[PDB]
RNA sequence: GAGUCU
């Protein structure tokens, strides 16, 4: 059975043959009365087999006595009935027919070869009109077609001089005249003379085919099938349904067509018929054997009785429900099964509750298997019915074989690994499934009528993976982001934070106690609330430099509650970490603290210890939900009658013509937008500190223990958005659209929503309960697309001996530092030896771990950027070293060789994109953009530090800036940036570039709604290409007539228009131009499409006004939905409609001719002399003003970065910054957390590949792209032996495209593609050496990969010694 | 006097199956939806309270 | 085809 590879190639007429063990000849299947295989049919028992083990059809061969006899009377071998699915047949076609994946699967192969268009060859076939195989004199052509008419001419003319000839027949005789060696050089030494560019492209594909036609010892022959074969009876079945009926495959039923039509055919030719009725034949072979491969390709797909079409062959393995992805990549399981799952908050975090009746149909052969042992069971059918009486012997052995035997828990949809986890089994009284409460979080495991599946780990091997890799209390850490999964939700925040917090005297205030046992002495007692000051004596035991744990007491003023608590923290954790009131987020820290302090058992015995007291006094507690308990403010109906005044004076307004729909429309929204924020504010400040209480002092106030407060604060369940639903104001709801409904609900739900706010609200229900079901599909399609580039990507090696990395600054964007660098920076090996700011001690060693305690030093010295060893970067051939990827996020540790980063990272990108599709839309109902940025306020003094900006001077006195991406900085006292903000276009600033600033000031100011263009020179406005109708229109009002003008584009643009471009040039007073300052440019600012404009011609303006008014209407509330295509686009690597031009070689910029219109760049770099040209549009105003010392890949046109001109020019590191920071920030939007790593693993899967430009010493020379894997592992042994060196270029591949480049045809075609890939691969014969994942997951193999690592390297020294 | 026509009944805007709900009025639309949907799905008991 | 978990 064991084997090294599989290779795909053409089925010879002679190779068919090999497989067949005889020919059908006839149609016929089984005989009605006496049921058997038919003489030499379709399921004949003569050619297939016997029906029976080693049985004859008349039965005079019985059993193993007779081994290998075929029987003389009926002509069958007595064998096992196994040859049944296995034998094949054959048909030997009376006349030649075209295999439909070699003709309709473009690019057609058949054509390509031939250089004749497909149209051209299917004429051919149907037999419309003659092609001339070999024109004997050249006044006929070869390839040319002949009509029916035209064939006639040359008939009495010529005659034999030529042989043009009609059918499949034709075409393969043309396909038998060719010569691959003759043609192949022509086409090599006639592309010398034109060298263009789709020549060079189809001309060298032609190259590359007739040269791999020629090595895969394929023949253009047997791209035309002589003889068709048959498939095995077994695979094709016709078996009797429980009633007398029988049923069959679709694929009997299209063989039937085959052969009756190759019979009658063979009985045509016989008769010697007229060719019209011998060719209506032939057309319906052709279609017969076209609808047998690939139904649905060629034409019209042949329906049965059901209407639908017959399932073809190509269909059983294509797609979905082809073999490959259905029966192969994923199967069905014995010792499985499932059920409801429901709570289990008694069980350790280790343990599941499995019912009785599941275990023990679960674990039967265990049992029959002890029940020998222990002499209870003489044989295993005796066994059976012990079991099956349910005997009281057989319980106490089935609880015996459970006993440290891991069960394996399941959920659907499994998004990331976790969705799977071992358990050690419980055995209950009932039916249902009981979960541990912690990993529930892991499964989105709700109970209302969840059900997860069963697995059982036989094999020891797999008890012990079970147990060491998949058990719950092993994978705490989530593997996307270095924090805990396991965090306590629900009931046991609620009870935690119950416990700490504290409240005014109470029982017992300022009392004082022996130990945290007097605590819960005096709280059971009933002396004392959970809430009373009370000085406590605790011990913290806090560990010293070395491992050894120092002891410490001191009196703490804390609360009853909190010195209870600190009984469940083991010794090594702080008594500071349980002395604040303790919400979810700071559990989650307490998880964390003692993971990275004490280490895994002691956290597995902390969290349990947490979950069980939370529950407990979350039911000490007695919280409830009340209708008492959701406040509204008084001042409601105060607040809504102002706003309401404030939207009626817009729309009033409107009425008068003053303000536009648009303006209105984004005006309004904002008045209600901050009503909604006021009434919130002033509900949140009426519920939070409501409680005023009288302390033994006097009187004072603290936090409210409303119980819908307390759980929205502990964050328990919910959050202040939902209270203001419930008690607050509904808000702005959403349209199925996206865009936001003008009109919000003033109501909440405690209130009661009226008949139309009900209509209302349903709108922007059913939007998200709409994706929830639709769009989850784009979502999860992007964790596939993922998985597939990904999948083979294992840490190969331990340490590459490579020095490079990415530098990675802190992102600091938007006020407040969004990530540390310590969060980013954490886990990674130190690329370079980055020191103190003092260059004169080295800090850290070049290759060492990142630890928590590292990364405290970091901040300490205040280390700005640090370059850090990525995925990228990494010099191994095979896959990556351990250094480069790190630390593994889900163990906290160094990763270990042999796991596989490529599924983990695609997952980790996948499952919350695809989850979070499901989770704020079943939830969502409303609305909540806030996009009105009118003014950065800077918080911290410091000094005004812009950079990439271009401002000037306005009328008023105000630095206008008019570049696109200007960016404004926050420098403090020593020099180090802060803040960040982005300052857009046309903006206002306070203070200019250098200048001091206050706290709390506003340093820049601008319009939202609007993207204004404003001016570089003062003069007076001309209209150029302004025709009224043309490209703008015209409005006036009354008395005066005041008229704005709106620049039409394309769209509602006639053609008579089209090239023009609308601008408002700018002139003096005399009526010429005005430069601008320092350049040859004649002012000129281009006006978009839908700009609309107040100042007509003929108006002064000075320099910094605003000429024209761009609307910008971006009402769409940003959930996972509009971010996740960016993302898809991204990982796919696709250019913009509009990329920003970059300059390609550092030199001098010279400025260049031009094309009515368009510029040209001539630019001449100072080292190479020889220069480089490239076409400009006219409308892109540049940000480069020529004449200038440009490096590679600086901004020319503002705009948006093809990520292939970014590779191109600044190489890897630049690009992979570049879909880390854009990828990441659509996920950041969200609140999503996935590690760097995760995108840079991706991100090297799609540099992949690389195209060869100049010539080598092997056989890629130049066009041929080959990974990048390959061409080093050659420039090795160049660098050393010699000859000529391969220069190269790194290309970048989209996940989709990167998942097909792959040398293994098999997790090609198991991913899509598949009638293409298999056709290519086939042609090309090429062979797959089973490299990755997917090729052992298909032919059942221990994965190369995992636990299975050792073992593949050890066949691998086989391979190689002898 | 603009006044043309007025809604018969409060309850037209629903369907039968959330004319059934109480305080309808106080639920969110989506929880709404599945209440509706699941009240169709709840099986008779043995005595009809 | 009508549902259940996301
Ligand atoms: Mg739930
Ligand atoms: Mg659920
Ligand atoms: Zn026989
Ligand atoms: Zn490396």
């Amino acid at each position: 059975e064991e084997f090294d590879a599989i290779k795909i190639a053409l089925a010879s007429p002679d190779m068919i043959r090999s497989w067949s063990f005889g020919e059908v000849k006839k149609p016929e299947t089984i005989n009605y009365r006496t049921f058997k295989p038919e003489r030499d049919g379709l399921f004949c028992a003569r050619i297939f087999g016997p029906v029976k083990d080693y049985e004859c059809l008349c039965g005079k061969y019985k059993r193993l006595k007779h081994r290998g006899v075929i029987c003389e009377k009926c002509g069958v071998e007595v064998t096992q009935t196994k040859v049944r699915r296995e034998r094949m047949g054959h048909i030997e076609l009376a006349s030649p027919t075209a295999h439909i994946w070699f003709l309709k699967s473009l690019p057609s192969r058949i054509g390509l070869l031939l250089d004749m268009p497909l149209r051209d060859i299917e004429r051919v076939l149907y037999f419309e009109s003659y092609v001339v195989i070999e024109g004997g004199m050249t006044n006929l052509e070869r390839q040319q077609i002949l009509t029916e008419e035209q064939y006639l001419d040359a008939l009495e003319e010529f005659g034999d001089e030529f042989d043009a000839k009609m059918g499949a027949e034709a075409i393969q005789a043309l396909l038998k005249s060719m010569d691959l060696e003759q043609e192949c050089e022509q086409l090599r030494e006639e592309l010398n003379e034109t060298n263009s560019e789709t020549k060079r492209k189809k001309l060298t594909k032609r190259i590359k085919l007739l040269e791999a036609f020629v090595q895969s010892g394929n023949k253009p022959e047997w791209m035309i099938l002589t003889v068709l074969p048959v498939l095995p009876p077994d695979l094709r079945p016709l078996v009797p349904l429980d009633g007398g009926r029988f049923a069959t495959s679709d694929l009997n039923d299209l063989y039937r067509r085959v052969i009756n039509r190759n019979n009658r055919l063979k009985r045509l030719l016989d008769l010697a018929a007229p060719d019209i009725i011998v060719r209506n034949e032939k057309r319906m072979l052709q279609e017969a054997v076209d609808a047998l491969l690939d139904n649905g390709r060629r034409g019209r797909a042949i329906t049965g009785s059901n209407k639908r079409p017959l399932k073809s062959l190509a269909d059983m393995i294509k797609g979905k429900q082809g073999r490959f992805r259905q029966n192969l990549l994923g199967k069905r399981v014995d010792y499985s099964g499932r059920s409801v799952i429901t709570v289990g908050p008694y069980l350790r975090l280790h343990q599941c509750g499995l019912p009785k009746k599941m275990a023990l149909e679960l674990f039967k052969p265990f049992i029959y298997g002890k029940l020998e042992l222990r002499g209870l069971a003489t044989t295993i059918k005796a066994a059976k019915k012990m079991v099956e009486r349910e005997e009281a012997v057989v319980w106490d052995i089935l609880d015996e074989v459970i006993r440290e035997h891991p069960v394996l828990l399941n959920r659907a949809p499994t998004l990331h690994r976790l969705g799977i986890q071992a358990f050690e089994p419980v055995l209950i009284e009932g039916k249902a499934i009981q979960l541990h409460p912690l990993v529930c979080a892991a499964y989105n495991a709700d109970f209302d009528g969840d059900q997860m599946a069963v697995h059982v780990p036989l094999t020891l091997e797999a008890q012990l993976e079970a147990r060491a890799l998949m058990m719950s209390t092993n994978n705490i850490l989530s593997p996307a982001n270095g924090e805990p999964i396991i965090v306590p939700s629900q009931d046991v925040v609620l009870g935690l934070y119950y416990m700490t917090r504290d409240c005014v005297n109470a029982k017992g205030e300022g009392m004082v106690l022996t130990g945290p046992k007097e605590a819960e002495r005096l709280y059971r007692s009933g002396l004392a609330s959970l809430h009373a000051r009370v000085k406590v004596r605790i011990t913290e035991y806090e560990k010293d430099a070395n491992g050894e744990l120092v002891a410490k007491t001191s009196l703490k003023d804390t609360t009853v509650g909190r010195a209870i608590l600190w009984m469940i923290v083991p010794k090594g954790l702080p008594y500071s970490i349980v002395n604040q009131a303790l919400g979810k987020k700071a559990i989650s820290k307490m998880l964390n603290t003692c993971y990275r302090i004490l280490g895994l058992k002691p956290t597995v015995i902390f969290a349990d210890q947490i979950m069980y007291t939370g529950f407990a006094y979350a039911a000490r507690s007695g919280a409830s939900v009340g209708i008492d308990d959701m406040v509204i403010p008084e001042k409601k109906h105060e607040i809504i009658s102002e706003a309401e005044a404030e939207v009626a004076e817009i729309q009033e307004q409107f009425q008068s013509g003053l303000v536009t729909a648009g303006e209105r429309y984004n005006k309004v929204i904002d008045i209600w937008a901050a009503a909604n924020d006021r009434v919130s504010k002033a509900m949140m400040d009426n519920l939070q500190t409501e409680t005023v209480i009288n302390r033994d002092g006097q009187e004072e106030k603290q936090v409210s223990f409303n119980s819908i407060y307390m759980m929205a604060d502990s964050g328990a369940r919910g959050s202040a958005a939902q209270i203001r639903q419930l008690a607050g104001m509904r808000g702005l709801m959403a349209k199925p659209d996206g865009s936001i409904i003008e009109t919000p609900i003033t109501a909440n739900f405690r209130e009661g929503l009226n008949v139309l706010q009900y209509f209302i609200s349903t709108h922007g229900a059913r939007k998200g309960l709409a994706d929830t079901a639709l769009k989850t599909a784009n979502s999860g399609y992007l964790t596939r697309r993922l998985v597939d580039v990904a999948q083979d990507l294992v840490v190969t090696e331990d340490d590459c001996g490579t020095h490079e990395g990415i530098m990675m600054t802190p992102v600091i964007e938007g006020g407040d530092v969004k990530e540390p660098l310590r969060d980013r920076v954490l886990g990674r090996v130190t690329a370079e030896d980055v020191l103190k700011p003092g260059t004169a001690d080295i800090l850290v060693p070049r290759n060492t771990l990142l630890h928590e305690q590292w990364c405290d030093l970091l901040e300490e010295n205040s280390v700005d950027a640090v370059k850090v060893r990525s995925v990228v970067s990494c010099d191994t051939d095979f896959g990556v070293c351990a250094h480069c990827y790190g630390r593994d996020l889900a163990r906290g540790h160094i990763i270990n060789k042999g796991e596989a980063i490529g599924v983990i990272a695609a997952q980790s990108i996948g499952e919350p994109g695809t989850q979070l599709t499901m989770r704020t839309f079943h939830i969502g109902g409303a609305a909540s953009r806030a996009a009105a940025e009118s003014s950065i306020q800077v918080k911290n003094k410091g000094s005004i530090k812009l950079s990439n900006v271009k401002s000037v001077v306005n009328s008023s006195g105000k630095l206008v800036i008019t570049s696109r991406n200007t960016e404004l900085k926050l420098i403090d006292e020593f020099g180090r940036t802060k803040e960040s903000y982005k300052v857009p276009y046309g903006a206002v600033l306070a203070k200019g570039d250098g200048e001091q600033v206050a706290g709390g000031e506003t340093v820049a100011n601008w319009d939202p709604h609007t993207m204004p263009v404003i001016t570089e020179v003062s003069g007076f406005v001309r209209f150029t290409d302004m025709i009224d109708g043309q490209t703008i229109t015209r409005q006036t009002d009354e008395l005066t007539g005041l008229s704005s003008l709106v620049v039409l584009d394309s769209a509602e643009r006639t053609a008579g228009g089209k090239d023009l471009r609308p601008a408002l040039k700018i002139v003096d007073a005399q009526g010429n131009d005005v430069l601008i300052p320092g350049t040859d440019m004649p002012a000129q600012y281009f006006l978009p499409g839908k700009a609309i404009v107040q100042l007509e011609d003929g108006v002064q303006i000075s320099s910094g006004d605003t000429l024209a008014r761009i609307p910008q209407e971006s009402g769409g509330t940003k959930d996972i939905t509009g971010g996740l295509p960016r993302v898809a686009d991204l990982f796919e690597a696709r250019r913009p409609k509009e990329p920003a031009i970059l300059a390609e070689i550092s030199g001098i910029v010279s400025f260049g001719k031009e094309t009515k219109g368009k510029r040209r760049l001539v630019i001449t770099p100072v080292d190479g002399s020889d220069p480089y040209e490239e076409m400009i549009p006219k409308w892109r105003q540049l940000n480069v003003f020529e004449g200038e010392r440009v490096e590679r890949g600086d901004v020319i046109s503002d705009g948006p970065e093809a990520p292939h001109d970014i590779l191109r020019l600044r190489g890897v590191h630049a690009v992979t910054r570049y879909i880390v920071n854009e990828v990441q920030d659509v996920y950041r939007l969200q609140g999503v957390k996935i590690n760097d790593k995760h995108i840079e693993v991706i991100v090297r899967q799609m540099l992949r590949k690389a195209t060869i430009v100049n010539a080598g010493s092997s056989d890629f020379l130049e066009g041929e792209q080959v990974e990048y894997s390959r061409v080093k592992i050659a420039n090795r042994e160049l660098e050393a032996n010699g000859k000529v060196g391969a220069t190269y270029s790194r290309d970048l591949l989209g996940i989709t495209k990167a998942s097909l480049a792959t040398e293994s045809f098999i997790s090609a075609a198991s991913f899509q593609e598949t009638t293409r890939v298999l056709t290519e691969a086939a042609v090309a014969g090429k062979r797959d050496e089973l490299r990755g994942l997917k090729e052992n997951v298909i032919v059942g193999r221990l994965i190369p990969a995992g636990t299975g690592y050792a073992y593949h390297q050890d066949r691998m020294r086989r391979r190689a010694a002898g | 006097d603009q006044v043309d026509y007025m809604d018969v009944s409060t309850q037209q805007v629903v369907s039968v199956g959330a004319s059934l709900i109480p305080f309808l009025e106080h639920d969110d639309a989506n929880r709404a939806l599945m209440g509706a949907n699941m009240q169709r799905q709840a099986v008779p008991t043995l005595r009809a309270d």
